[PDB]
């Protein structure tokens, strides 16, 4: 039980790690010229929909288990 | 294993704990008090409350569980209330989305979401009804959607 | 003259909503209680 | 003054039916507007004359069968009989009928000014229903203080209790 | 119309039913030909289903029903029977044909001068006169009466017929 | 002089202009392009001094506000009394209230929540009552549910008073300016008039109602030959057995020989030893003194009869040297600036409720409240609640004069800025003061928890261990031992039964048993002025910062709830008077958490408990303080941990309401840190980012959705920081003490 907890939240420090180099890539790093309309500037573009679609899975869960489990408290 | 709930022991050893956990309040009362005929409608409720849980499914905790396959068999316990809440809420969203292209197109849009025009609002309330083939009409045309709306750099 | 404009605002007819479906949700667990069916 | 009193002459009123004058001694139709105060005096009259009309009219002896009556008042014996019967239910939601539906916008049109409130119609008699000036408004006093002395005198017929404990014909048996 | 100076609605007196009667001013916010059209058809289905009150005598019971004059559980009976799915495919079927934009505030197809559509009329002896508004008084009173046979069958539950004879609470 | 000079049809009362959301400010009459007019339109509801400057139209708004909150105070005790006439099982409860828990609300059956209909006995359930309502109508003399029915009605016509007598006072009669800073009237009024006329017609009703009503409940007479209040003054005969000086008449008070007057009125103090209250012939005796000293107290103000003083004459007169101009100005700050006085007000209220938890715990001046301890717990901690919140109110609405409405023409040399010259003398010691008291109120709790965790006990700071025995707090206790037969010369016993004599006990039950102080309650003494100290360090530093700071030189020029400056000067976030108050609140729920969490943990080992056989003593958690107190290992473990687990246990009971508002109030605190710990700058693309996938869908709401402002999206963050972290304790509190007393 401490093996279990140490390597998941050394997990989600990783994670949590890897998407803040993600935001440093794009700040401090990404060239939108060598990326002429890329796979990545593609990313920058679509991004309101995968942002809208986090915020409503995000959305659809936390309806759904804060539902389900004050339903089964209550 | 998920036993069919109206002989899991369980189930049933739930059913006289709570008839007679709740009872032993019911001899607290004389055969004519008002709380004592409340639960007397309360164990009602609970033998009720048993027997119509009867065709679920539970399992080894005496608790009925429930299905989300679309087995048919468990129909009535997650997509007939699925398909009738998506029904629901493609109602409401049908509606909302009705009367904000209407009040798009009036005179001061700001003083329309304040104070709704209830004739017009109970005319869209209504009228969103048949969702599915008025939206899906209305998508035909290229009309639910859009194209070239606001967005940052790229 | 204009109470009735007062109430079309957003809040009161909100509650005049939410108050009406929230009856309808009470009225309909008092007449059919421990709906888990259909 | 212009009132037959000690002294307010005419604060708001005067041309109303009070044909023995304006009294109003506290301030009311200083601040109410009045409108609503006299649709408040109406129908309170009206629905008193109905009262003592009915207090008669139950004291001479009508039931298909019910129980009997000893006074006609004080719930368990006479109202809570009927309540429990299920049965002044809904000689009340007729009522609600007549309020909530043809009696409150009614009052809306005895607020925006445009009524005389009175006058829901209501004249089924010939030969004399004059809807003019003079019968109109000397019959309008005459329901008016009709209607009055139905108020007081229900009061009467309610508060005989403590040193009657009977009815009112019942009273005139006695003294 | 009504006595106390409460006749400027939204309404109009040619319309046909008219008789000037809305206190609780319905008319406005609702679309007052709308609610022609609601008081018609809610006339006319209630008429019909009146006159389904009438005809729970002896005549036309052809073999599949065997249960006459319930009014209560014959909703259960014939919900239970199926096939009252297949009658909302019958009238949802027509109704297509009838209106042809079927929605209920959105696009109301007011073209021809009335809530009637395409004249469904093959007998055709009167057109849109005077005979519409005794269809109105003829709507109402089906309405009303098809209210008081319904809990007839609520609180006694005896006859939606012999209630008129003889028989009282 | 004084003179009343009255407006009339001041204000036309149509329902036009509630058509018109935010008709009132010309700088929100715009209309919502944003969201954010939607809650600017509910945070300038109220900014009274930001509508006009005008002070006459304004203090007619106030002055007609105040007749809606006494509108809906007397909705609210119309709702207390007739709850406790239709639902209640008072009059049952009448009859024996050591066995009978107290219920007013008895719960609708749906789904489930039926089982919160507690049966507490007299024959109908319903949930307990923990307001103490029942105490107080034993206390006024409420025999049956008719004065209940009737006076709700009253209430509702008291309402009605209200209602129509604020449309009165803002709309068709409203006065002018004149007749508002005619404050010697106003104080010569208040303090004689309502408070004089009320504690003296006060002593009336006991006098005529509770001293014969609770004679007879004293001595057991069941609530049916129990006469009315209205039979007592028909005759004084009825009077006159129970009490003998009432033959006499107001003769012997004429004469003044008050010497008769011994039955009626008295000076004995303690409790009641039968009904664990006090004695109400010393509280009417009391009331009496209120009586004729208030109004004495209210004749020193000259209004028109050149007799009296006048406050201008008395602020002038003490022109100290060490201040140089004396109080000069404040007369003109105190009937100009009404934010001033809300913050005196305030303060003066907000201590005043802190007073009245302090008074009601130990001297328990209810019958049978102390026998029932939820009441007896529920009143200290909600006054002490609304006794805490006050007090940052006046934190608050002081820095709202200091920003609005401060001239330094009217005031230049006088008591108040000279404090504002030397205000980094001020809260530099405040500062030190509460490094000081940390250290010495909460690096103790580190040493007894260490020392407890390392082995060595012989090292903490407990009655065994290096002993911090309250001396000063023992030795006046001690004095008030000593009170009754030295200097309270006509009293008998002491002040109360938390100070002198053995334990008073009713239905064994312990209604006070004297509170001893040993090292453990000297440390939280000290968590107390410290975190008080704290308080007292922002909402002075939300004061005498709040107009013109050093880091910000101009803060009036920005205004009161101002978010901030910028991030130059490496930041300058929070910054604002109002924001000083933001974290105000939250040492608020700090400073009151752990004075409630000293209360009752401290009265559940060294007060409360039950009685046994031969006078034989038994406590709650049995003695567990003083040996539990000095660490926190003991605080959480014995009493958060264990004081908890009939709040946890509480389900499938009637209890378990509270195990739903003590989950969900987690939730509720939990729910705060979103909008403490981001940002707007966060949320606001966040939300524009939706804003695309309703731009994609038509669903473009026309109100622009914006996130909320930083200041309510910190606002926000207090406000469910402290519903959900007081209705914890709530629920924490009310499931453990209905769990057992
Ligand atoms: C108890 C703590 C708590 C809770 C419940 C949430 C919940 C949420 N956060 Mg979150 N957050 C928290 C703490 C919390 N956070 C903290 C401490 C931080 C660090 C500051 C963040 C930082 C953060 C970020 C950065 C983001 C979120 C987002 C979200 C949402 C995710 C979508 C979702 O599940 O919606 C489901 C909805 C809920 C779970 C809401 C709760 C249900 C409510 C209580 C019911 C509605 C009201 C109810 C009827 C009561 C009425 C009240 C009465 C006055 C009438 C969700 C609302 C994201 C978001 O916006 O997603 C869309 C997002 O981007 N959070
Ligand atoms: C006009 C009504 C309306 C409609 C059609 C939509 C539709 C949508 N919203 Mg939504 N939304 C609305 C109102 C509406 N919203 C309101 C009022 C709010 C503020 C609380 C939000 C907040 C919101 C967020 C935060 C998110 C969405 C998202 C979405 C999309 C995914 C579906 C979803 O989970 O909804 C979400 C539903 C809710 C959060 C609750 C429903 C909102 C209210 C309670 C019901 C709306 C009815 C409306 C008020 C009726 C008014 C009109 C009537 C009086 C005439 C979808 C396009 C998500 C997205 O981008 O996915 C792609 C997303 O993350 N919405
Ligand atoms: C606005 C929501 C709403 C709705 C749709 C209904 C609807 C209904 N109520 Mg109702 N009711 C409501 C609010 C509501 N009620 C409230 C707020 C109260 C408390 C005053 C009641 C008290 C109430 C009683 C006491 C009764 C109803 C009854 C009924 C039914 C009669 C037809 C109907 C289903 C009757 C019924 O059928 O219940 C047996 C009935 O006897 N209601
Ligand atoms: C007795 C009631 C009554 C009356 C007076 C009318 C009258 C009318 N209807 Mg009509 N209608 C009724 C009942 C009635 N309807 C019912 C119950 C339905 C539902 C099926 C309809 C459905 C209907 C439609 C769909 C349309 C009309 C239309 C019309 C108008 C012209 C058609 C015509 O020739 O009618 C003359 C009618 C009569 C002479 C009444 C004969 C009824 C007999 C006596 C019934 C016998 C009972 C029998 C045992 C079964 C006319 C004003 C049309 C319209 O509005 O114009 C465009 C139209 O399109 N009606
Ligand atoms: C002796 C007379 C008297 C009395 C009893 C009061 C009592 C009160 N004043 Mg008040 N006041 C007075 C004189 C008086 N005032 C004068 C002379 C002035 C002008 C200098 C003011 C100026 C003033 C202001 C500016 C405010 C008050 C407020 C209040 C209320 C404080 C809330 C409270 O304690 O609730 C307890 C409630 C009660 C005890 C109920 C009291 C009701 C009884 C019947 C006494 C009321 C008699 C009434 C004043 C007579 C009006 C005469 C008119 C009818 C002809 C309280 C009702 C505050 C308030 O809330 O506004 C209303 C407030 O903001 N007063
Ligand atoms: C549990 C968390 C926590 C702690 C410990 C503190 C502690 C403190 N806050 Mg505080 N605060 C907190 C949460 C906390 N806050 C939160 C959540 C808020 C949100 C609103 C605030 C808001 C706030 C404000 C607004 C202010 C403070 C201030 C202070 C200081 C008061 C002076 C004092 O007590 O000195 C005594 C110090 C302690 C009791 C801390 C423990 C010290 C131990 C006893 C001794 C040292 C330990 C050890 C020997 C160190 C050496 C070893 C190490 C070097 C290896 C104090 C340091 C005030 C300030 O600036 O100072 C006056 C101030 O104005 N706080
Ligand atoms: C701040 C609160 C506080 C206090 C009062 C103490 C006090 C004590 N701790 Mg300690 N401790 C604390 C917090 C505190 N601790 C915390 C927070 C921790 C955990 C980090 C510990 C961990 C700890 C350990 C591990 C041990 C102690 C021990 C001790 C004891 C001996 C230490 C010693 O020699 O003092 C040193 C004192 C001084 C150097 C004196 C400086 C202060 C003087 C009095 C200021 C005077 C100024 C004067 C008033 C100016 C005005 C006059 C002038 C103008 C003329 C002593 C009782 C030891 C023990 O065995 O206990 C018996 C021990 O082993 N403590
Ligand atoms: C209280 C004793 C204070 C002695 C100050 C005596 C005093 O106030 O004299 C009053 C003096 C003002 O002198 P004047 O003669 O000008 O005063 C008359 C004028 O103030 C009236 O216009 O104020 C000071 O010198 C301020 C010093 C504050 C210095 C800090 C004092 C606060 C520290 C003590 C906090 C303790 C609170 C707990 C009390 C146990
Ligand atoms: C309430 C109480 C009463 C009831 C009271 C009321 C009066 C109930 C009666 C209501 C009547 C008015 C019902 C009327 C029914 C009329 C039928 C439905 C008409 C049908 C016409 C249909 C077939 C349409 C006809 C088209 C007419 C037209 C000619 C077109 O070209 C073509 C064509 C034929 C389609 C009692 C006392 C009587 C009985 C109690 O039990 C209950
Ligand atoms: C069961 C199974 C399976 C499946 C599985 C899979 C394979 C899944 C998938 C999934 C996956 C496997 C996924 C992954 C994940 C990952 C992640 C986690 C990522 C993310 C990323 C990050 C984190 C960051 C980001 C970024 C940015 C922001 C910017 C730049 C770019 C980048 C990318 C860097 C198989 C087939 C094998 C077989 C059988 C079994
Ligand atoms: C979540 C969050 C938001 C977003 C909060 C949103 C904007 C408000 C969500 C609740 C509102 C009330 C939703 C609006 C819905 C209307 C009530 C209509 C719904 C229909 C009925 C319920 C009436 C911030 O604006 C914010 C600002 C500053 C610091 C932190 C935060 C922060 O953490």
């Amino acid at each position: 039980s401490a093996l279990y907890t140490h390597h998941q939240y050394i997990a989600g420090l990783l994670i949590v790690g890897a998407f803040a180099h993600g935001a440093i890539f794009f700040i401090r790093d990404y060239d939108p010229e060598q990326n002429q309309d890329n796979v990545l500037a593609r990313m920058l573009a679509h991004k309101e929909a995968v942002i809208s679609h986090l915020s409503w899975v995000s959305l659809f869960l936390g309806f759904h288990t804060l539902g389900l489990y004050v339903h089964n408290d209550v | 294993v998920l036993t069919p709930c109206q002989q899991s022991e369980a189930f049933h050893k739930r059913e006289i704990n709570e008839v007679r956990t709740l009872e032993n309040r019911q001899a607290n009362y004389e055969a004519n008090s008002p709380s004592y005929l409340a639960l007397q409608s309360q164990i009602d409720q609970v033998h009720k409350r048993f027997d119509k849980y009867g065709t679920l499914l539970c399992g080894q905790d005496g608790l009925p569980h429930l299905i989300t396959d679309g087995d048919w068999r468990h129909a009535r316990e997650f997509t007939i209330p699925a398909l009738l809440f998506l029904y629901i809420t493609g109602w409401i969203g049908w509606v909302g989305r009705s009367y904000l292209k209407y009040t798009k197109e009036t005179k001061n849009p700001t003083e329309q979401e304040i104070i709704l025009d209830v004739p017009m609002a109970l005319k869209y309330m209504l009228s969103g009804f048949l969702w599915p083939l008025s939206a899906w009409q209305e998508y035909r045309s290229g009309q639910l959607l859009a194209k070239e709306d606001e967005i940052t750099v790229s | 003259m204009n109470l009735k404009k007062y109430l079309s605002t957003a809040p009161v007819v909100a509650t005049l909503w939410l108050f009406l479906t929230a009856g309808i949700l009470i009225e309909l667990n008092r007449f059919f209680p421990d709906s888990l069916f259909y | 003054p212009s009132m037959p009193f000690l002294k307010r002459p005419s604060k708001l009123d005067g041309s109303l039916p009070g044909g023995e004058g304006c009294f109003d001694p506290l301030g009311f139709t200083e601040v109410f507007s009045l409108e609503w105060l006299r649709e408040a005096e109406i129908k309170h009259c009206r629905v008193a004359m109905l009262a003592v009309l009915g207090v008669i009219a139950q004291e001479f002896g009508t039931f298909d069968f019910y129980n009997a009556k000893s006074k006609l008042q004080l719930s368990p014996d006479l109202h809570n009989q009927f309540v429990q019967n299920g049965a002044l239910q809904q000689i009340l939601l007729f009522v609600c009928a007549w309020e909530f539906i043809v009696g409150l916008p009614a009052l809306i049109e005895s607020v925006n000014g445009n009524r005389e409130p009175g006058y829901f119609g209501f004249d089924p008699l010939k030969l004399g229903g004059t809807v003019g000036s003079a019968q109109w408004k000397r019959m309008q006093a005459g329901e008016l203080r009709n209607g009055r002395l139905a108020m007081i005198a229900f009061g009467g017929f309610f508060h005989q209790q403590l040193l009657t404990k009977q009815g009112i014909i019942e009273q005139l048996a006695h003294f | 119309a009504l006595p106390f100076l409460s006749k400027p609605p939204n309404l109009s007196p040619d319309m046909p039913g008219y008789r000037g009667f809305d206190p609780l001013r319905f008319s406005d916010a609702f679309d007052v030909n709308w609610l022609q059209e609601g008081e018609i058809k809610n006339g006319r289905v209630a008429m019909l289903a009146c006159l389904h009150f009438f005809v729970t005598e002896f005549y036309q019971f052809p073999f599949f029903a065997g249960a006459p004059k319930l009014a209560g559980p014959a909703h259960d009976y014939f919900v239970k029977s199926g096939a009252m799915i297949q009658i909302l495919a019958f009238i949802g079927f027509l109704e297509f044909l009838l209106h042809r934009g079927k929605v209920l505030y959105s696009d109301m197809e007011w073209k021809g001068r009335k809530p009637g559509e395409l004249g469904f009329n093959p007998l055709n002896l009167p057109n849109d006169k005077a005979m519409r508004d005794r269809e109105v008084n003829n709507g109402r009173l089906a309405m009303l009466g098809f209210a008081g046979i319904i809990h007839g069958e609520f609180l006694n539950g005896k006859m939606p017929f012999e209630q008129i004879t003889n028989f009282q609470p | 002089q004084v003179k009343v000079v009255v407006d009339r049809d001041v204000v036309p009362t149509s329902f036009e202009k509630w058509a018109k959301p935010g008709h009132f400010s010309r700088s929100l009459a715009k209309g919502p392009k944003t969201t954010t007019w939607i809650w600017n339109l509910h945070a300038d509801a109220h900014d009274f001094d930001s509508h006009t400057s005008s002070l006459e139209e304004v203090s007619r708004k106030i002055f007609s506000a105040h007749f809606g909150q006494l509108a809906i105070i007397f909705i609210w005790l119309s709702g207390m009394y007739f709850h406790g006439a239709r639902f209640s099982n008072y009059v049952a409860w009448l009859s024996n209230p050591t066995g009978i828990k107290p219920s007013a609300q008895v719960v609708w059956p749906i789904v489930g929540q039926q089982i919160l209909n507690a049966d507490v006995g007299g024959g109908m359930q319903g949930i307990q009552i923990t307001s103490g309502l029942f105490q107080l109508w034993r206390a006024s003399g409420i025999v049956n549910e008719l004065q209940l029915y009737v006076t709700a009605l009253g209430g509702l016509g008291m309402a009605g008073l209200m209602i129509f007598a604020g449309w009165f006072h803002y709309h068709k009669a409203a006065p002018k300016l004149e007749w508002f800073q005619n404050v010697e009237s106003m104080l010569n009024h208040h303090l004689a008039g309502l408070l004089g006329l009320g504690s003296l017609s006060w002593a009336g009703h006991q006098i005529h109602v509770s001293l014969p009503i609770n004679k007879l409940l004293d001595a057991g007479v069941a609530p049916s030959s129990i006469p009315l209040p209205h039979e007592f003054i028909l005759n004084r005969n009825l009077m006159a057995e129970l009490y003998p000086s009432f033959q006499q008449g107001l003769v012997p008070f004429f004469t003044l020989n008050w010497k008769q007057y011994s039955d009626i009125l008295t000076f004995k103090g303690g409790l009641s030893p039968v009904t664990g209250g006090l004695w109400l012939t010393d509280v009417a005796h009391h009331h009496l003194a209120i009586a004729v000293l208030f109004l004495v107290a209210g004749h020193m103000y000259r209004t028109n009869w050149g007799i009296g003083h006048s406050i201008k004459q008395i602020l002038e007169a003490h022109k100290g040297p060490l201040t140089g101009e004396g109080h000069k100005g404040l007369y003109e700050i105190l009937t100009t600036s009404w934010h001033a006085n809300l913050a005196i007000n305030l303060a003066m209220l907000g201590s005043l409720s802190i007073i009245v938890a302090h008074h009601m715990y130990a001297m328990p001046p209810y019958p049978y409240l102390a026998t029932d301890y939820p009441t007896q717990l529920s009143l200290f901690t909600h006054h002490m609640w609304i006794g805490g919140f006050c007090i940052v109110g006046a934190g608050a609405h002081a820095a709202i004069y200091m920003v609005r409405d401060y001239s330094p023409t009217v005031n230049f040399n006088n008591v108040l800025d000279r404090m504002i010259r030397h205000r980094d003398a001020i809260i530099s010691h405040l500062n030190w003061v509460c490094i000081f008291l940390g250290m010495h109120s909460f690096g103790l709790y580190i040493h007894n928890d260490t020392m407890r965790a390392l082995g060595r006990a012989q090292d903490m700071f407990s009655d065994t261990a290096i002993q911090l025995q309250p001396v000063f707090a023992q030795w006046i206790q001690q004095i008030h031992t000593l009170a009754p037969g030295n200097t309270a010369v006509n009293a008998l016993a002491t002040a109360s039964y938390a100070f002198g004599a053995d334990t008073v006990t009713v239905g064994s039950k312990i209604a006070m048993m004297p509170i001893k102080l040993g090292t453990a309650d000297f440390m939280v003494h000290h968590i107390h002025a410290f975190t008080i100290h704290v308080t007292t360090l922002i909402l002075l530093k939300g004061v005498l910062y709040a107009r013109n700071s050093r880091l910000i030189p101009d803060k009036a020029n920005l205004g009161f709830r101002f978010p901030c400056d910028g991030p130059g000067r490496g930041g300058t976030c929070q910054v604002s008077a109002w924001d000083h108050v933001f974290l105000g609140l939250f040492w608020m729920y700090n400073a009151l958490s752990i004075v409630i969490f000293h209360f009752s943990w401290k009265m559940q080992s060294d007060v409360w408990g039950t009685v046994t056989s031969n006078g034989a003593i038994s406590h709650i958690t049995g003695g567990n303080f003083a040996q539990s107190a000095i660490t926190i290992n003991g605080w959480l473990r014995d009493f958060l941990w264990a004081q908890a687990s009939q709040v946890i246990q509480s389900y499938g009971s009637s209890l378990s309401a509270y195990g739903l508002m003590f989950l969900g109030a987690h939730f509720v605190w939990a729910f705060s840190l979103m909008f403490l710990f981001s940002g707007r700058g966060y949320w606001q693309e966040l939300i524009e980012s939706i804003v695309w996938a309703h731009n994609k869908l038509k669903v473009a709401p026309a109100i622009a959705p914006r996130a909320l402002s930083i200041t309510q999206g910190r606002a926000v963050g207090v406000a469910h920081y402290l519903l959900g972290g007081i209705a914890t304790t709530w629920a924490f509190f009310l499931a453990r003490i209905i769990a057992v007393g």
